[PDB]
């Protein structure tokens, strides 16, 4: 249409449509602005676009035109600067330097276009980045000077200035080479004596907007500049009086003071100490006078979120903390400073109140801090004991809820099973309870009182609600273990006493569930005292059997999930006869297992039956442990007994309730399996063969389906559902063979068996019919006993290699765990029978190297990473040849393969994760051919003979980065490649080395002598 | 909404069939509910996305429509509608509704078929 | 009435399949990478009326950036994105900050932490803490699971009204009107995704 007549650059640039164009994309919509947009990104790519910008700059009536203007010599200032004429810098310095004057001497369009001023000042600074102080010595002098002639020329230089410093020290480390970041900030340190005057005299001179953006610029130099420019003049009087005062003033002052606290400062001067004091103690005295006293109710303040007190009582915070932190010590000796000190804390205290997940955090990670100082340094818990008395009462009034708590209040009041897992809550909650432990620690007595008073005024109703029984519950479980068990004892009897009065009398399926859930989280959190009380633990125990049969889904979850909890703990308890008892716990437990399990659902059955392993390995005598085994599986074993009935006979498609009930026979195997280990093995032996047979026919049905339905086959229940068989067996023989001792019997009695009937079917499937379970699965098998069946490995590798790789090789999307399972099987082949490799037809070993490259350029980390692992790692197995024809062939067919493409990743920009690993594998690749360790030569007479690999290496890099980045000069090669290869010894500098190449690469005429850094 | 009788709520997964491209698209997570007008009697589906409340099914249970098994589920069913108006204006989709159990899929069948018999009346 | 907010962050966090499922309740699989920019309406209904966000949905690859800050003129509103599966990509947040507070210097900003439905989380709860001097609001969040993904847009809501007990509602639902073949046999027989998932 018209809006793309701009893009004719065979015609005068027609302003008014630009501008039409530009107002077009910023404020209208649809297809109109899509189309805008699409032009005005093509106008500026256009590598000539540059030179409209003095006519768009002079001629537009819209900000927005000038704005993108300003982006387009960005572009060119940061990408191509050295690549113009010496006129064409000079005149765009000219005309940039030009509109900011201009700009700022009209007091409307100071006002008014503040966006574009900035991005002006931007644009400037780009430029001196690339010209300042070498070819424009006077730019600081001449801007002091300037900043005389006009308050708003002197504040948009603050502005310049701060964006300098910005560019220079915040973020120069990505952006510039280490030898080009070294010589700005040198160049603005030798200048920051006079900077730092101009600053100073405009602060004792006090223009309120030309203030703050002083301060702004503060702000940034404090990041960097030498102590003695704050402490040797009175500039921190200022900051913590004067500047506290006015509310435009204050917000960044703030943030200046929080850096202040941060400065490198010695520790051995009186007079800096006091110094140190004195501004902490202003600037309290302007809070409470100007601000608010420290009574105030910080929390309600907060919430009404009037302004800027949100972030302001933010910044507070931050400042407090990191002062404190730092210097409380400098408050705890002197009596006169102890108001002070507690004043501060007081405020901390309030802040704590707040309700801002995040700002509590910030507040809390304070807390740790002191707490830990005080648990430690002698003499100095007493000075804050009614600090933490009202800490105590913050954090236990604010616990969250704990991830073992599964119920919560609906929007209906109803108390239900949590939808899904608070995940973003488990950090917290060990915050929390880190703190209350050392809480507790420090004053036990106050602790005790606080919870057994709060809990007493849930009971006789004073202070009864969902919340405060749950914020108390939650945090008497957080502080177990800070108690002597003598103590503990007590306070766990009278907490106990009260909540099962609590459960008494507070009736309905919601009040039962809050009341349930805390008692269970409780009595879970208190192992110590089960185990010291048996008759008590046998309580618990039956009454979570009881909860097993609970309407209520969340506490009937829960309960499953306490046993195990407390199982884990006590289990040695259920395997010893009991005095008092018939037999032991866990005899009773098998016995009752059918009706004990009868309303679970299948997944807490097979909780429930992991946790009995887990009490069956406490027992070490082999026969009675066997045994015990034995009566576990007695159920699951006796369906599985039924089923090889019916499939012995037959073999036809099993119905989907069969189906059901082979994977739920498996998984219990599977969660025992989990739990007792190498002690699983005669379960897992009892069922071995049968189940390698099960897996043969449940794989013929799969493939007579697909046969009959098509791929679609493979989306249905039945067949999902016999994949889940495959894959459970998949999962059993994994987890038992993970586990076992006995890797004799693994390899004579598991291995081939599993291999036979795992191997073809998976390689003679249609891909979509193939689990990457089977990869897993191997994995483990030849990460157990790999070194012991090389000929198993090889039949592994031939089976899956090749065509899990055609799976794979088209994208890097499709079949995405085949890809993760894949890598990770290679990886520990490569590892441990690397012979493997070896033995592999040269096709194929060609495809292997072609796989682990391939490996290199996802972006995906679990793929990425484990492909220059096994890059790293076959190098190591090669190199460990010595001189033998396997390995002066792998040289000569693929060093200069893995060189290129590793240099490939580094340099692509978009793999920028595994830079560090690719780094390792690059200097591994170099130091190869510098310390002479490859025999052979790595050329063929295409170069005279007699040279050194060495030599050819740099020619074969120096051409190879010559036509890959020809915008580079032969001289920033030649540099480049003498420094990296000298440095291929020390990682760190070779980094460094690789850091500044892709720097330099992005941008014209970057200087050889960059890398000379050191 | 209380003009209406709530005649059964269950949790569901409400998809959409993009034809153009030959995939199912999530439309929303909620509770879905049949509500009977008590003025006139019709009995809707209305089902709201969980948190941020919005409408992602509106329209009536009509007797004509039937529910179809996908052929990747045992507890889902996809029908045709003719007129949702979830987003503003009347429009066409073929829908499907996951559930969480094939017990909570049978379930709405049943209510389903009750209501199309209601709106029958 | 309107607001526009910016959405920045680095390619592959999630920034349009974030949009999408506010948008239309979909979750896009697959990756296609933002072109410059994507400029969508996106409602909410308040108990303090209706509040209309027009969201630009910017590019994060650097070779799709287009007019990269550019984007930023007279935004009022932020979403910073990251994904806590991928560390460079927490480690580039005070970039895109940078870039984005130089053209819009004081507008409400939300830092979200992508992805937490992936088990294997790289950028540890306890490092993110970036937001904190510069008053940044921070959630974890999944596109993918929903997990937290109504949390920004109801904060922005909150601060751009001005009002710190805004909520979501439902509106009212007015009362619905009274090769068909073909069509549905093509859905019936194309399987439903993430038949494994809980819903
Ligand atoms: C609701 C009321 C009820 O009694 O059922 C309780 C219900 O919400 C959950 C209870 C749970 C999960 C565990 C209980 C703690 C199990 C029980 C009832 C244990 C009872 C133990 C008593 O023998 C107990 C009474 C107290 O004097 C203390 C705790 C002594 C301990 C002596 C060492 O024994
Ligand atoms: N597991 C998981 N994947 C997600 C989530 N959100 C997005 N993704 C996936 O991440 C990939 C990239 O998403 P996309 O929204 O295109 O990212 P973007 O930040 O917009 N990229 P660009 O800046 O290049 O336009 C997609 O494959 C998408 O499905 C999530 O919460 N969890
Ligand atoms: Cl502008
Ligand atoms: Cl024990
Ligand atoms: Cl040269
Ligand atoms: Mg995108």
């Amino acid at each position: 249409g018209a809006m793309e007549g701009i893009l004719d650059f065979s015609n005068d640039l027609d302003i008014a449509l630009l501008d039409q164009v530009v107002s077009t994309f910023y404020q209208g919509s649809g297809v109109q602005q899509k189309q805008a947009q699409e032009i005005l990104t093509k106008f500026q790519d256009n590598p000539d676009a540059w030179q409209k910008a003095d006519q768009i700059l002079q001629f537009s009536t819209n900000p927005q035109s000038k704005f993108i203007a300003l982006s387009i010599l960005d572009k060119l200032i940061t990408r191509k600067w050295k690549l113009l004429p010496n006129d064409h810098r000079i005149g765009i310095r000219n005309f940039v330097v030009g509109m900011i004057i201009s700009m700022c001497q009209d007091d409307e369009v100071f006002k008014t276009q503040k966006n574009l001023i900035n991005k002006s000042d931007l644009t400037l600074v780009q430029i001196l980045k690339q010209e300042w102080p070498q070819n424009w010595p006077e730019f600081i002098p001449e801007l002091i000077g300037s900043s005389s002639s006009s308050v708003n020329v002197c504040e948009n230089n603050m502005i310049v200035l701060k964006l300098l410093s910005e560019e220079v020290f915040d973020f120069s480390a990505e952006q510039m080479t280490q030898a080009k970041a070294l010589h700005l900030k040198n160049s603005m340190s030798k200048e920051f004596e006079q900077i730092f005057k101009l600053c100073f005299q405009v602060l004792e001179q006090g223009s309120s907007s030309l203030i703050v953006a002083t301060l702004e610029s503060l702000l940034r130099y404090l990041h960097w500049i030498p102590y003695r420019y704050i402490y040797e003049t009175n500039i921190l009087e200022l900051l913590s009086t004067k500047f506290m005062t006015s509310p435009d003033t204050r917000a960044i002052t703030l943030k200046c003071l929080t850096e202040v606290s941060n400065l490198k400062i010695p520790q051995d001067n009186d007079l800096i100490k006091r110094q140190t004091v004195l501004f902490f103690q202003n600037t309290l005295q302007q809070i409470a006078t100007s601000v608010m006293p420290v009574t105030a109710d910080l929390k309600a303040t907060y919430a009404n979120a009037n302004g800027n007190d949100q972030s302001f009582l933010q910044d507070l915070a931050m400042f407090l903390t990191t002062y404190l932190a730092r210097n409380r010590a400098l408050l705890e000796s002197d009596e006169s400073l102890r108001e002070l000190l507690l004043n501060a804390h007081q405020y901390l205290i309030q802040l704590s109140k707040i309700e801002e997940r995040e700002l509590f955090k910030t507040t809390l990670d304070y807390w740790h801090n002191l707490v830990a100082d005080l648990f430690y340094e002698p003499l100095k818990k007493h000075i804050y004991e009614e600090i933490c008395s009202q800490l105590r009462l913050v954090i236990i009034e604010n616990m969250v809820r704990p991830e073992e708590v599964l119920v919560v209040e609906n929007d209906e009041g109803e108390i239900v099973r949590e939808f899904v897992k608070e995940s973003d809550t488990i950090q917290l909650y060990k915050s929390e309870r880190e703190v209350l432990v050392y809480l507790t620690h420090l004053n036990v007595i106050d602790t005790e009182e606080i919870m057994i008073s709060k809990l007493a005024r849930q009971i006789d109703g004073s202070e009864w609600s969902w919340h405060n029984i749950n914020t108390l519950s939650w945090a008497i479980g957080s502080i177990s273990g800070t108690m002597s068990e003598d103590t503990e004892k007590r306070f766990v009897v009278t907490v106990i006493k009260d909540l099962l009065d609590l459960c008494v009398k507070k009736r309905g399926k919601d009040n039962k569930a809050v009341v349930a859930s805390d008692i269970m989280y409780v009595v879970g959190q208190y192992p110590r005292f089960l185990k010291a009380h048996w008759n008590f633990l046998r309580t618990v125990i039956l009454k979570l059997f009881e909860f097993m049969h609970e309407t209520h889904e969340g506490v009937q979850d829960m309960a499953c999930d306490t046993f195990i909890k407390i199982v884990q703990k006590c289990k040695y308890h259920f395997v010893i006869q009991q005095p008092r008892e018939s037999e032991p716990f866990i005899q009773t437990i098998i016995r009752d297992i059918q009706k004990t399990t009868a309303d679970l659902q299948p997944q807490q059955v097979h909780t429930f039956y992991k946790a009995c392993g887990i009490i069956i390995s406490e027992e070490r005598s082999v026969a009675e442990r066997n045994r015990l085994l034995s009566d576990l599986m007695q159920l699951p074993n006796m369906a599985w007994d039924t089923i090889v009935e019916q499939s012995t006979a037959n073999p036809l498609l099993l119905d989907s309730e069969t189906v059901k009930i082979i994977a739920n026979i498996i998984k219990t195997n599977v969660a025992v399996c989990t739990s007792m280990g190498a002690d699983f093995y005669p379960q897992l032996g009892h069922i071995y063969y049968n189940m390698l047979q099960l897996y043969r026919a449940v794989s013929s049905m799969i493939s007579a389906q697909v046969a009959a339905e098509g791929l679609i086959a493979t989306k249905t229940p039945k067949v999902r559902g016999l994949r889940t068989i495959k894959k459970e067996i998949l999962k059993l023989v994994e987890t038992y063979i993970s586990k076992a001792r006995n890797l004799d019997d693994v390899v004579k009695v598991l291995v081939e068996p599993l291999l036979n009937a795992v191997l073809e079917d998976y390689m003679n499937n249609v891909p979509d019919a193939r689990d990457a379970e089977v990869l897993n699965c191997m994995t483990t098998v030849v990460e157990k006993v790999g070194h012991m069946i090389p000929q198993g490995v090889i039949l592994i590798l031939q089976s899956v290699f090749e065509c899990t790789l055609d799976m794979i090789n088209k994208d890097f999307t499709e079949y995405p765990e085949h890809r993760v399972e894949f890598y990770k099987l290679l990886k520990v082949i490569n590892e441990k029978s690397f012979a493997a490799f070896l033995e592999l037809p040269p096709a194929a070993f060609k495809l292997f190297v072609d796989a682990i490259c391939w490996a290199f350029k996802h972006n995906n980390r679990d793929v990425e990473v484990n492909g220059l692992q096994i890059a790293l790692d076959l190098v190591k197995n090669i190199e460990r040849m010595g001189n033998v024809p396997f390995a002066n062939e792998f040289h000569k067919n693929y060093f200069f393969i893995f060189v290129s493409e590793t240099f490939f990743v580094l340099t692509d920009s978009d793999h920028k994760s595994g830079f560090s690993k690719q780094a390792l594998l690059l200097m591994k690749l170099i130091s190869l051919v510098y310390d002479n360790k490859i025999s052979v030569p790595l050329y063929q007479a295409e170069v005279p003979q007699g040279t050194s690999n060495q030599v050819y290496l740099s020619q074969y890099l120096a051409n190879m980065l010559s036509n890959a980045f020809p915008h580079l000069t032969s001289e920033q090669i030649a540099s480049f490649l003498s420094a990296l290869t000298k440095q291929c010894k020390d990682l760190v500098v070779f980094k460094g080395t690789l850091r500044d190449f892709l720097v330099q690469i992005k941008e014209v005429g970057g200087d050889p002598t960059d890398y000379l850094f050191a | 909404e209380e003009d209406e009788e709530v005649l059964y709520k269950v949790r569901a997964k409400l998809f959409r069939f993009d034809k153009d491209a030959k995939e199912w698209k999530e439309r929303g997570t909620g509770d879905c509910k049949f509500l009977k007008n008590k003025k006139t009697n019709k009995v809707r589906i209305l089902m709201r996305r969980d948190k941020t409340l919005k409408i992602c099914a509106n329209h009536i249970i009509a007797p004509e429509y039937t529910l179809k098994p996908n052929v990747g589920s045992d507890r889902s069913w996809v029908y045709a509608c003719t007129a949702d108006i979830a987003e503003g204006e009347a429009e066409a989709f073929t829908f499907a509704i996951r559930f969480g159990s094939k017990e909570n899929a049978d379930k709405f069948k049943e209510e389903f078929e009750k209501a199309q018999e209601i709106n029958k009346k | 009435v309107q607001f526009k907010l910016v959405l920045v962050g680095d390619g592959g966090t999630g920034k349009t399949t974030f949009v999408k499922r506010h948008l239309t309740g979909e979750f896009e699989k697959k990756y296609v990478a933002t072109l410059g920019v994507e400029v969508h309406p996106l409602v909410f209904h308040t108990n303090r009326g209706p509040i209309k966000f027009n969201v630009w949905d910017t590019a994060g690859q650097e070779k799709f950036g287009g007019l990269r800050d550019g984007y930023y003129i007279q935004a009022q509103c932020a979403i910073i994105m990251f994904d806590v599966t991928s560390r460079v990509t927490y480690k580039n947040v005070p970039n895109w900050h940078r870039d984005l507070v130089r053209v819009c210097e004081n507008i409400p900003i939300v830092l979200c932490g992508n992805k937490v439905d992936i088990k294997d989380r790289k950028v540890k709860a306890k490092s993110i803490v970036f937001h904190r001097k510069k008053n940044l609001q921070y959630y974890d969040i999944s596109a993918k699971s929903n997990y937290n993904f109504e949390k920004p847009f109801l904060w922005l809501a909150r601060k751009l009204i001005g009002d710190p007990n805004l909520e979501f509602v439902a509106m009212p639902a007015l009362a619905p009107p009274e090769q068909y073949e073909h069509d549905l046999e093509v859905a019936q027989t194309t399987a439903l995704p993430d038949e494994d998932d809980d819903l």
